[PDB]
């Protein structure tokens, strides 16, 4: 990676010692922070490693728009990591172990807030839409179950779908992960595996208010 | 049945058993040869989920 690469001379100079003095044990050093999304100042900064989410978000960020309590999810690691609601993000770190921990991987350390006035499942299903628009389609399993996970989605976020339907979904991520070529699939469905396992009653919601308006 | 009274009458009292009320030709108390239709439940293998054909 560029960032690794970059990382090296200075290492070199100052000694692998002084890049190991910052960040806990395994997680040691720098690194680079993107934050975007519902947030007042969206910007890229560099600072420790095991820095908490919240404490990156509110002194670099400028906060959360609408203040703390306004947030709704995070994807801390770029669009291949799960998101985590408002109670996972309260106190946890942003490295390796303590965001695999919170399962949901450090990823690229590129955090995404959403407050609570964002369509949760919009936002997963444009997620998945774009890996069905990048996926090479070498191999069976990314290029079928994206393109089908893509569709699934799609009728979920008008709640045009069944509640049986959500656990069939998961299944279906579940044989997509670890079956493929590289991990770009894997990346596929890890968000959908996140927005079910924290959202799964907002999928019920929606399901019900569209049999309901459509008997 | 269009049976005349004498000739059940003598039907039973011959046979020695009431006819009438077990009587062996068909009449209205059958079906009818028009049904609606029906619906024809599914199996248990029919569910979207937790069905790996390995486990059945
Ligand atoms: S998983 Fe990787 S190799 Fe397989 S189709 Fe998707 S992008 Fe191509």
């Amino acid at each position: 990676n560029v960032e690794t690469v970059a990382v090296s001379p200075t290492i070199c100079r100052r000694g692998g010692a002084w890049f190991a003095s910052f960040g806990r044990e395994r997680n040691s050093g720098t690194k680079l922070f993107n934050i975007s999304g519902h947030v007042n100042h969206p910007c890229t900064v560099e600072e420790e490693m095991s820095v908490p989410l919240k404490e990156l978000i509110e002194k670099h960020a400028g906060g959360v728009i609408g203040g703390w309590d306004n947030l709704l999810a995070v994807i801390p690691g770029g669009s291949s990591t799960p998101l985590i609601p408002k109670s996972v993000c309260e106190t946890v770190l942003m490295d390796f172990d303590a965001l695999v921990q919170a399962q949901t991987g450090l990823g690229t350390a590129a955090v995404i807030v959403m407050d609570r006035s964002t369509d949760i499942v919009k936002a997963i299903a444009r997620l998945i839409e774009f890996y069905k628009h990048e996926s090479c389609g070498q191999c069976t399993p990314c290029r079928e179950g994206v393109d089908w996970m893509n569709k699934v989605m799609a009728r979920f976020v008008k709640g045009d779908a069944r509640p049986a339907e959500i656990d069939s979904l998961w299944e279906i991520s579940k044989q997509i992960e670890g079956h493929t070529i590289c991990a770009l699939g894997d990346g596929a469905a890890w968000p959908v595996q996140g927005l079910i396992r924290h959202f799964r009653p907002e999928l019920e919601e929606r399901m019900q208010q569209f049999a309901l308006q459509h008997q | 049945a269009s049976a005349t009274r004498v000739i059940q009458l003598l039907r039973n009292w011959a046979s020695g058993r009431d006819l009438q009320a077990k009587l062996q030709l068909r009449y209205q108390e059958i079906s009818k040869r028009t049904q609606p239709p029906p619906k024809l439940p599914v199996g248990p293998s029919h569910k979207l989920s937790n069905n790996y054909y390995c486990t059945r």
